């Protein structure tokens, strides 16, 4: 792969929050959910790395 | 080309690590490289492979010295050509240039060329090339195209046969020279002992023999061949030889059976029986052994005569699986 | 409180000491700043400085003193204060002589291109693999393992990875090595330009 890219593709996948109601890939310094279908929620998590 | 060959140089390393790890020896000539020809690169299902030597037979010919021995310059150079014969140490030229790698110009000219006016299908263009690799096609095989073409064709240019071959016999060690290093960890008596003498000549002449580890299944079965390679002495049909079992100290008595080898076989794929004496150095189907053998059966015509070493084929046992039957009366 | 009584320790030099002696000490990285408090101590002492331009703005009023005012623009960048009467001349020789050095750039821009000599590292095999994953043939001679040809790793602009970062600070330096230089030498009042 060389790891310049892995980390360029981590960035634009893995390196995500996640919104734990609406399940949605959310951006990492996210507060808020964006999707209103969860209530702009607070509740979020980090999307889980491989291995 | 470049990112081709880099491929090569990465597993080649790799391997060389792997080579230097271990273990005793030492030897000076244990590790592995492209240069010296190896190492032959190819393919199994298409039945296509080359040596660095035998691409520094069809250069040298076109503007090159020298033949017989020194080009190992295919795998560093590189090489320009359009300017001069002369090819240089330096990546770049003197006027601020890219170069290959000449592994990747001699690879380029047959093969990449090759493969993308094969899948250009340009139908006048590959018989200039096939002109310029210089032949053959034959019969029905011109009608070919597509990966069957490729195929038919990668074979006549170089056929897998010829690398292997060159390779099995070039940069290998003899049985002579094989058992020589590896006679002191295989026998585990004193390395003094007239025995490991003659496994270190390679001798007929002297006492018999050797070991089997492993047994090769038969048609008919039942039985299973025991496949051994004799490491002193002529075996030899309808011949008394001592069976020492896993655990056999010559002093003592236990896991020893002296009896008549039935027959012999030069192991052949699926066969075949010929002739009943076959020397040292040479790998045999043997048959007779099956019933007082397991797994392990050191062979001797001698008292004296050590056991071989157990192996240490290691990884384990491991898992366990219990067997019931189904009616008990099959049991 | 805590603004109060630095202000107070500031009060205290230029008037003993003269010669204040400024540097940045931006980027260090350090540690061996101790070792220059620890070396220093005997003779000078060193303090660190925040918006204390407007400390010296406030000191370079009193009325009887206005020397101050040459100390009010010349620091530029993350810099502090080193001051000793000693002299001047010797500081800038001992401050010069001392540096950081250390390792290294991971995860940063290169300033020059990294240019990777050939001959052997002085290891045994493990990490050639490591190294032909980044791009730096390698082939074991005999043991010791050896980098074969000289390659440019990554040019000057261009952002260092963190395989190929690990690799220099092992066996090929790169060098990022650097340390604090002289700003600025004072002793009245008096501008000077270190130099
Ligand atoms: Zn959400």
């Amino acid at each position: 792969i060389e790891p310049s890219l892995k980390a360029l593709a981590s960035k634009y996948n893995c390196e995500k929050s996640v919104c734990r109601k609406c399940y949605a890939r959310l951006p990492p310094r996210a507060t808020n959910c964006r999707k209103r279908k969860c209530g702009h929620t607070n509740q979020l998590r980090p999307k889980k790395k491989l291995k | 080309k470049e990112d081709l060959y880099q491929t090569f140089a990465r597993t080649v390393e790799s391997v060389n690590v792997i080579v230097s790890t271990y273990a005793d020896e030492v030897l000076g000539d244990v590790q592995v490289y492209p240069a010296r020809g190896t190492v032959a690169f190819g393919s199994g299902l298409h039945g296509w492979a080359f040596t660095i030597r035998q691409f520094a037979t069809r250069y040298a010919k076109k503007f090159g010295v020298d033949k017989a021995k020194m080009m190992d310059r295919l795998w560093g150079d590189s090489f320009f050509n359009p300017k001069t014969k002369k090819w240089t140490n330096k990546d770049t030229d003197a006027e601020g240039k890219p170069l290959e790698r000449a592994f990747n110009m001699f690879i380029l000219d047959p093969i990449f060329r090759l493969f993308t006016a094969i899948m250009n299908f340009k139908k006048d263009e590959i018989p200039v090339l096939l002109e310029k690799l210089e032949i053959v096609l034959k019969g029905e095989e011109k009608d070919l195209e597509g990966k069957a073409l490729l195929k038919v064709v990668m074979r006549k240019f170089l056929p897998a046969a010829d690398a292997l071959l060159e390779m099995i016999v070039l940069h290998l060690p003899s049985p002579v020279t094989a058992q020589a290093y590896r006679a002191e960890q295989l026998y585990e008596g004193p390395a003094d002992d007239a025995n490991c003498i003659a496994i270190k000549n390679c001798d007929p002449k002297a006492d018999l023999m050797l070991y089997v580890s492993k047994m090769v299944p038969t048609s008919d079965k039942g039985r299973f061949y025991a496949f051994g390679r004799v490491f002193a002495g002529t075996v030899k049909s309808g011949q008394k030889v001592r069976i020492q079992g896993p655990n056999y100290v010559p002093g003592k008595k236990d896991d020893l059976f002296i009896k008549a080898i039935q027959r012999v076989v030069l192991m052949m794929g699926r066969f075949v029986e010929p002739i009943d004496d076959c020397p040292a150095g040479n790998i045999i189907g043997l048959v007779g052994i099956d019933q007082f053998l397991l797994k392990t059966g050191t062979l001797t015509t001698s008292e004296t005569a050590h056991n071989m070493k157990v192996m240490k084929f290691s990884v384990s046992p491991v898992v366990q699986v219990a067997v019931e039957v189904k009616n008990a009366n099959d049991l | 409180e805590k603004k109060a009584e630095y202000f107070a320790k500031l009060r205290e030099y230029l008037e003993e000491y003269k010669s204040v002696f400024v540097v940045g000490v931006d980027n260090v990285s350090s540690q061996q700043m101790h070792e220059v408090r620890k070396n220093l101590r005997g003779r000078a002492v060193v303090l660190m400085g925040k918006n204390t331009m407007v400390r010296r703005a406030v000191r370079g009023f009193i009325s009887d003193f206005p020397d101050y005012e040459k100390l009010l623009p010349f620091v530029k960048g993350n810099v502090g204060f080193i001051f000793t009467n000693d002299s001047l001349q010797d500081i800038k020789e001992v401050i010069i002589a001392n540096k950081v050095a250390a390792p290294a750039r991971a995860g940063a821009v290169a300033p020059e291109d990294i240019w990777v000599l050939a001959v052997n590292t002085g290891m045994e095999p493990g990490k050639t693999s490591f190294f032909q994953a980044l791009g730096v043939p390698t082939k074991i001679a005999r043991g010791t393992i050896e980098i074969v040809s000289d390659v440019k790793v990554v040019d000057a602009g261009k952002r260092v990875g963190a395989s190929e970062a690990s690799l220099l600070n092992l066996l090929n330096i790169s060098p990022f090595t650097y340390g604090l230089t002289v700003v600025q030498v004072y002793d009245n009042g008096q501008v000077f330009p270190a130099s």
